[PDB]
RNA sequence: GUUUUCGUUGUUUUUU
């Protein structure tokens, strides 16, 4: 429990690979981007987004 | 006894890419808490942007602390560290 | 199956030998723990009731 | 709101003529599930 | 028969062929022992076809006798998780994990036990044109 | 979760830092992952069936170190044996080994479709290597297109001349290939090379642009000629299997006349080596050497051509023993480092008679795979692939021990603003970080 | 310029010498007709009924999978188009199957012919069943045992084989050109030569074979092409032709349409 | 020379041997002869010897630090549980292992 | 059936694939790479043989040991009017041009497996937990947080 | 403005292991010790053995972006029959007369030994081959 | 189980001649020959027939609920 | 799960259109078109007509990803021709040589009958 | 009206 532990907003899946993507890059199931979720501060650069 | 004097920080006066990332997060965050940006921001509505601009213009009013082994800290402004 | 336990991992009992000449299947087995022990009926063996 | 949980088919969009059940009408919005299709979608009360 | 025991005090001819002592040269073919050591044989037996010592999982696949030992023991492991045919009574039965081919093909390389294992009758994949190449970097 | 947000990357087992990294997300469709062809180097990973981890940020702080420490690029050397750690690879390597092919000639709309596939491309489209009569590009600009400019390399490859009369040797100029076949040795993940380089000197950001336009363009042109294999390939013509059996023959009967040597009380003994142990020695060597002289004489038969012979070139996968095996010979079996043994009681097969000591007679291969094995030879190579299997199970789980209990033992230590090498306890334990 | 000389042609395949055209172009019109003519198959598979042994899924694809006289889906409106609440016989059809078997033994094969075009945009001649042969009761559909009923209504719309491969009117679609190679746009593997170990094109009387010093013209280009425009039933070979020539013609005078609009 | 079973002291003064240039592939005799450093470069040598042996190379510092960290008391800390846990760090951890 | 795993890369259309002379396009596409790596000469074998009793309308014997020659499937694969090897030129389908070289082409016997992609899509961000350690639940099937 | 000319019989044509280009060997029969290698696609220029050809080098053709050639545009090419663009790798200072002036038309190499100044005025970066017939 | 509507490779309805291709196959017609009577060329189609397996009648087999 | 539409390979969505332009300051006159709901078959067959075009000095195209319809196109006419101009060109040369062939194949089914 | 919950421990199997 206290080195290893089970720990959210983390995903799993099988991998694929792609020319058209960049080395950075990654692609993700829209389903888990919807799924997953980041806190975020309401600012004024944003408020309106 | 603490601190070391302004003339003896001995350390490189280069900036760490520990620190250099540190004081950009720490900046991020702290401007978008609504901080002062010591910076303009033109359309950079993201944190992370503004905070890496304030850096290059080193306009970041953040001090290091740097512990030597020993314990005794010697403080580095942000201002002063050689961006590279 | 083989009840000789995974205690000590040694290679004898695991290692296929020429005294399984066809008896058992040479090439399925299971993999890690269970390769090398668990076996199978060849297709011409018979067992003594 | 008791107008949910009942059979529902479209008359006009993309998925014209396909029947399906109302879940969830959080207001003046509509989420639809499909037969066909195991999917959710929202629609417009309209359609 | 022969248990393991028995199997070791006897000479036996590994083909038919085998038992007459023989008096060629072919490229595209495994080669035979010199066998010429002992110029006198006093066999025992024979291998009523030595291919039987497979295990059924293992002897689905074509010409293992031209791939590598492991890759026959990967195939051996793994047809035992392509979905398939296996039972004709599935409808009835209520069961926990069920998944069948729409349409399983008798395989076009099949082997000859295969008769004795129903596979052509009872299939688990199907035939499809392939091409072996590098099309969009995709494939790989 | 939104678009190039950056975002944790790990994979298991996590032997080496390498093993993980962050990175910016891309969302589509479907339920998979999807990963730039060259991050699988690092990862060592296929699309036979692996799985993948990840984790999100959910602070700034968190986001912006990710960004600025776990960034892809940032580790694109290895400090491991200080190099890159990944490399051109699969369908793009042997790919671009065929590009840089001297005879190498690109149509005019051709080079304008590939030119556009660079999204690094400088909007200005070089000359043709010829202008007369037909305009031609050679798939070498189109590589040096990709290339940042203000870039340099040779490479003599086997003391040869700057004439290159075998095409080999590399030299790069500005970022402009002036000869040479690109390959493993050049574009690989081996140290000082062009990516490296290219790191070296435009930082991160370059050198991974340049893998996305290097598998761009590289994809595109293959498509655009396609590449495939047949079963031919790894056949040899009448000749060269009656020089292969000729050899066969004389090392068969070099081992014969070992055997009549040990048997009549002649044969020399080694040093601290019995004369069973010389004996099985010499018999090795001599099946080792046979094997080698019948892939030899095979390789050397085989045409430019063969799909086989550009994919050994090209290395992106295969190797020459793989060929040897594969046509020739698959040669002499080996157990726990010696022959087959007498698994029955003075012979290892009831098929064969007792106290014979021939190659073949204690698990030597003749034949290879297209020649298709027989049953004695197929068991000794099961024998061998089922001794491997197990030794490298073993070898995993004993490795992954003794890299814990590392692991554990090094665990606190750290280079400090005095640059010692202290512990947890402040206790140094170099005077200087590798001395330097 | 365009040339055509039909060597070969049929209901469902045409076979003709399509060149002083482009590469580029017969590929496009290729695909155009493969792949961008909408066609009208079994779409809303519904069912009243069942007690047949197979997967009600399983059935209603393997009747999307039939081909269905589409010679006037061209006029037809896509169910999407149509304003009509649900659908309207304007746009979509009505057809419906019920077989039954009756008898504790044997097995009544279910045909497509049971299927029957119950409504449909009339008089389009559409939403009929296709059949090589009146006689010909279509392809199998099912097998009904004792005591096995079927009963089902289904719909179907007009859509194209880009939305789904049922929807593809030709069967195959075949393409070649320059048999000989002249062009030199491949190397010909081979162990000891090419030309003794590979056969000849079908077409190669079409083009001569390039004489023995003849010095290769890097002038020379993909002129004349060879085709067999084969229809899966749905259509004519010459009606597939013409209705993928108008497609595409329709989107280039679309495209040019949103050239002039969005300027 | 190369020599079965290995007795440092008693054959490095052997006549006809260069008793400067002995060398044992066993550290201990190194320690227990040549004292605490050449037995670090004895280990290190052996364990390069060992992982270089396919010809792959490592970069030397970590070898460097890997070979001091054991020999940091001047005597052998064998890596097993005693030594480590026999350290005098901090227990969280020394117990964690 | 040689130790041939492969995951669906991705699907191309009919129009998509590139095709032969004949018209035919592969149903599947897979990487000439393995082939050298993992020597599966059997499965070359299995295809040829494939395409050579689809022409010619039977069921061939798959029996190892059995002295049935390549050479001799080239033969008669070359009565049959075609590439000795299965080699045959292909066309780029997106274009219709020809591809420089010939592609061997065949079919071939293949098996799908149970270990399909959703099985094993899972993501958490929060949810069940461990009462006792108040810690994310173990178990795909049960929420499970990646340890 | 042919920053080199001279007439070159082919005393050997090597195809080698490729074939739509022959790596060649001639002497300018002008003069000799002018040793040149080149390297040109054969089916797009095919030659043999002992053929003489003209051999000239000029800086610029004019008489940056590559655009196709209007045939309205004219050019020292417009009399020659093959022509690459291509950049100088190495101009050598060899021996007292021997000068290697090695040239890369994006692959294609060449070897020019010969005399200093009759490569002197070939110090360049990009210099276009130019072959009569 | 059943005949396939389609040629998977290409789309060609085969389902109808099967019971035609059945038909031909009762007086043993030779494989190869019966599918050159159905004019049935390319093997992409030839394949499923050729090894296409039917077992349909084993669920018949079995007495329906029903 | 994640799959998308297959309807929507043709649809294209009303608040984008079907061409989007923009110009390549990096090159004299030459633009930049995006693509939607556009494949090979289109692009190809304009790309070609266009490069025979002898006023046209740069024009490429390709596909970002083929997960999506959408793609695009770098044209470059010669000061002369501004590039949308020789695009409608070679539009209206297409549309001209398929009613032709159009009306030769009408002619060649209708004898061989 | 906001609000709001399913078990364990084992076993065996495979998944790399
Ligand atoms: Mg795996
Ligand atoms: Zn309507
Ligand atoms: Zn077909």
């Amino acid at each position: 429990n206290l080195m290893g532990k089970r720990v959210d907003f983390s995903a799993r899946t099988v991998i694929s690979g792609d020319p058209n993507l960049e080395l950075d890059q990654v692609g993700v199931p829209i389903s888990i981007a919807k799924t997953l979720s980041y806190p975020e501060t309401v600012t004024q650069y944003n408020i309106h987004r | 006894e603490l601190a070391i004097l302004k003339e003896e920080r001995t350390t490189t006066p280069y900036l760490t890419k520990y620190e250099r990332a540190r004081i950009l997060g720490t900046r991020a965050l702290q401007i978008s808490m609504n901080a002062p940006v010591l910076v303009d921001i033109e359309g950079e509505t993201d944190p992370l942007q503004i905070a890496m601009k304030e850096l290059s213009q080193r306009k970041i009013p953040l001090v290091i602390r740097r512990y030597l082994p020993d314990g005794s800290y010697e403080d580095w402004g942000c201002d002063e560290l050689i961006v590279d | 199956n083989t009840p000789i336990g995974r205690d000590g991992k040694l290679a004898k009992p695991r290692q296929l030998h020429n005294t399984h000449w066809g008896l058992v299947c040479p090439a399925e087995t299971p993999e890690g723990q269970a390769c090398g022990l668990v076996k199978n009926l060849s297709l011409l063996s018979g067992i003594s009731i | 709101d008791p107008t949910l949980n009942k059979t529902v088919k479209i008359r006009q969009g993309g998925y014209k003529g396909k029947i399906g059940i109302v879940k969830e009408a959080n207001g003046d919005r509509f989420r639809v599930e499909l037969h066909n299709p195991n999917k959710t979608i929202p629609i417009p009360c309209s359609f | 028969y022969v248990d393991g025991e028995e199997e070791e005090t006897i000479m036996i001819a590994m083909t038919p062929e085998d038992l007459q002592t023989r008096s060629l040269n072919d490229t595209a073919k495994r080669i035979k022992p010199e066998m010429s050591t002992s110029s006198h044989h006093t066999f025992t037996h024979c291998e009523i076809h030595p291919s039987m010592i497979l295990g059924v999982a293992a002897s689905i696949i074509p010409f293992p006798d031209h791939n590598q030992s492991p890759r026959n023991t990967y195939q051996s492991a793994m047809g035992k998780q392509a979905m398939g045919v296996f039972l004709t009574n599935y409808n009835v039965r209520m069961d926990t994990m069920a998944n069948i081919l729409y349409y399983p093909q008798k395989p076009l390389a099949k082997t000859q036990a295969m008769e004795y294992l129903k596979f052509r009758e009872l299939p688990a994949g199907q035939n499809a044109i392939v091409a072996i190449a590098c099309y969009s970097g995709y494939n790989q | 979760l939104m678009d190039d947000d950056p975002v944790l990357f790990n994979r298991q087992p996590s032997l080496h830092k390498m093993s993980m990294m962050a990175h910016r997300v891309k969302v589509m469709p479907y339920s998979t992952f999807r990963l730039n062809l060259s991050v699988t180097s690092p990862y060592n990973a296929d699309f036979d069936g692996d799985e993948m981890n990840l984790h999100v940020p959910q602070s700034e702080e968190t986001r912006a170190e990710l960004s600025q420490l776990c960034a892809v690029p940032l580790q694109i050397v290895s400090p491991q044996s200080n190099k890159p750690v990944m490399g051109i690879v699969q369908d793009t390597l042997c790919g671009v080994r065929k590009m840089t092919l001297r005879d190498t000639f690109i149509e005019y709309e051709q080079v304008m479709n590939m030119l556009f596939w660079v999204p690094s491309w400088d909007g200005v489209v070089p000359q043709p290597a010829i202008l007369k009569p037909k305009p031609l590009w050679t798939g070498k600009q189109l590589l040096s297109i990709a290339i940042p400019s203000g870039i340099h390399l040779q490479r003599t490859d086997g003391g040869n001349s700057l004439l290159s009369p075998k095409d080999n040797g590399m030299l790069i100029v500005d970022g402009k290939v002036m000869f040479g076949v690109v390959d493993k040795k050049t574009v690989g993940s081996g140290g000082g090379g062009l990516i490296h380089t290219v790191m070296r000197e435009k930082g991160p950001k370059i050198c991974a642009e340049l893998f996305g336009n290097i598998q761009k363009v590289v994809n595109y042109w293959l498509l655009h000629n396609g590449f495939s294999i047949g079963i031919g390939d790894a056949i040899a013509d009448a000749s060269t299997m009656k020089e292969i059996t000729h050899a066969i023959s004389s090392a068969k009967e070099q081992v014969q006349e070992i055997i009549y040597k040990a048997q009549h009380n002649e044969l020399e003994l080694k040093p601290g080596m019995t004369l069973r142990e010389s004996f099985e020695g010499e018999v090795s060597r001599t099946l080792n050497d046979a094997r080698d002289s019948a892939g030899r004489s095979a390789e050397m038969n085989l045409k430019d051509l063969n799909n086989v012979k550009q994919m050994v070139s090209a290395g992106s996968k295969g190797s020459f023993i793989n060929i040897a095996q594969m046509s020739a010979c698959v040669g002499q079996q080996m157990v726990e480092g010696k022959r087959i043994a007498f698994g029955f009681a003075d012979r290892s097969l009831p098929h064969f008679t007792k106290d014979d000591f021939s190659p073949e007679s204690k698990g030597f291969v003749e034949n290879s795979y297209l020649r298709g094995l027989t049953p004695q030879e197929f068991f000794f190579h099961a024998m061998a692939g089922r001794e491997g299997l197990i030794d490298t199970a073993v070898k995993t789980a004993e490795t992954g021990y003794i890299q814990r209990r590392l692991v554990k033992a090094l665990e606190d230590i750290m280079v400090h603003y005095d640059g010692t090498t202290r512990n947890s306890l402040g206790d140094i334990i170099q005077f200087l970080y590798g001395e330097d | 310029e365009p040339k055509v000389n039909i060597i070969n042609a049929q209901d469902d395949e045409v076979e003709l010498m399509l060149s002083d055209v482009n590469l580029s172009l017969a590929n496009s019109l290729r695909r155009t007709m493969l792949a961008e003519v909408p066609t009208l198959a079994i779409d809303l598979v519904e069912i009243k009924m069942n007690t047949s042994v197979l997967a009600d899924e399983f059935i209603s694809h393997r009747l999307g999978l039939i081909p269905l006289v589409s010679e006037d889906v061209e006029e037809m409106k896509y169910s999407r188009d149509c304003t009509c609440e649900d659908y309207c016989d304007e746009c979509s059809v009505v057809l419906e199957l019920s077989a039954r078997h009756e008898g504790e033994e044997g097995t009544t094969d279910v045909y497509s012919s049971s299927l029957i075009k119950v409504s449909g945009p009339g008089n389009l001649n559409v939403g009929e069943p296709v059949r090589r042969d009146d006689y010909d009761q279509g392809i199998l559909l099912c097998k009904l045992r004792n005591h096995q009923e079927l009963n089902i209504r289904c719909i179907a719309k007009k859509g194209i084989a880009k939305e789904h491969a049922k929807w593809s009117p030709c069967s195959a679609i075949a393409f070649e050109y320059d048999p000989h190679n002249k062009l030199k746009h491949t190397d010909f593997w081979f162990e000891v030569d090419a030309k003794k170990e590979w056969p000849d094109s079908k077409y190669a009387t079409w083009e001569e074979p390039p004489k023995p010093g003849e010095v290769f013209d890097y002038k020379a280009k993909p002129n004349r092409f060879y085709m067999t425009v084969e229809t899966t039933g749905s259509l004519k070979a010459n009606q597939v032709f013409s209705r993928g020539i108008k497609t595409l013609q329709e989107k280039l005078a679309n495209v040019l349409f949103e050239l002039e609009n969005s300027r | 020379l190369e020599t079965d079973g290995i007795n440092l002291a008693e054959v490095m003064a052997v006549p006809g041997v260069d008793s400067s240039r002995t060398y044992s592939n066993s550290f201990v005799e190194i320690l227990s002869v040549l004292g605490i450093e050449a037995t670090r470069s004895s280990l290190y040598k052996e364990i390069l010897n060992v992982i270089a042996f396919d010809g792959s190379y490592v970069n030397y510092r970590h070898m460097a630090l890997l070979v001091d960290v054991m020999t940091s008391r001047g005597y052998l800390m064998a890596i097993t549980r005693h030594g480590i846990n026999r350290a005098d760090t901090g227990a969280l951890m020394r117990c964690s292992f | 059936r040689h130790g041939q795993k492969g995951t669906i890369g991705v699907t191309y259309r009919h129009e998509d694939m590139p095709f032969s002379a004949e018209g035919i396009v592969p149903d599947l596409i897979i990487n000439p790479h393995a082939i050298p790596s993992r020597m599966t000469v059997a499965h070359l074998i299995e295809c040829l043989l494939s395409k050579v009793g689809s022409i010619r309308g039977y069921e061939g014997d798959a029996t190892p040991f059995t002295d049935l020659t390549v050479d001799a499937v080239s033969n008669l694969l070359r009565d049959n009017g075609y590439q000795s090897r299965g080699f045959e030129v292909m066309y780029n389908g997106h274009t219709g041009k020809k591809l420089m070289a010939q592609v061997f082409f065949g079919p071939t016997y293949y098996q799908r497996l149970r270990h399909m992609v959703d099985d094993k899509i899972h993501a958490r961000a929060r949810g069940p937990v461990q009462v006792l350690t108040r810690q994310p639940v173990e178990g795909r099937s049960r929420d499970g947080g990646l340890r | 403005s042919a920053l080199f000319d001279d007439i070159f019989t082919v005393q050997t044509v090597d195809n080698g292991r490729y074939n739509k280009v022959s790596r060649i060997i001639g002497i300018s029969t002008t003069n000799s010790a002018i040793k040149l290698t080149l390297d040109i696609n054969n089916e797009m220029f095919p030659v043999s053995q002992d053929d003489s050809l003209t051999v000239t080098l000029a800086n610029s053709l004019s008489l940056k972006s590559w655009r196709p050639p209007k045939p309205t545009d004219k050019s020292l090419a417009d009399d020659y029959d093959y022509v690459m663009f291509g950049t100088v790798y190495k101009f050598e200072e060899g021996d007292e007369d021997k000068i290697k002036v090695y040239v890369s038309f994006g692959g294609l190499l060449m070897c020019l030994e010969g005399g200093y100044k009759s490569l002197a005025s070939l110090k360049q970066d990009n210099l276009y081959i130019l072959i009569r017939r | 189980m059943i005949i396939p509507v389609r040629c998977f490779s290409c789309g060609k309805v085969v389902g109808d001649k099967w019971d035609a291709y059945l038909r031909l196959l009762e007086e043993g017609k030779q494989e190869g020959d019966a599918l050159d009577e159905l004019k049935l060329k390319r093997y992409c189609c030839r394949r499923m027939v050729l090894t296409h397996v039917d077992l349909i009648e084993k669920f018949l087999r079995y007495n329906p609920l029903e | 799960m994640n799959a998308p539409d297959r309807f929507e390979l043709f649809i294209l969505p009303d608040d984008v259109p079907k061409l989007k332009i923009t110009p390549d300051s990096r090159v004299p006159n030459c633009i930049i078109i995006k693509f939607e709901r556009e494949d090979h078959t289109l692009a190809n067959l304009l790309r070609e007509e266009l490069a025979l075009y002898p006023d046209v000095t740069f024009v490429a195209y390709k596909v970002e990803h083929p997960l999506f319809a959408n793609f695009v196109m770098r044209l470059q006419t010669e000061e002369g021709t501004r590039p949308k101009q020789a695009l409608e060109r070679a539009c209206a040369s297409i549309i001209n040589k398929l009613k032709t062939l159009d009306h030769k194949f009408n002619e060649e089914w209708n004898i061989k009958n």
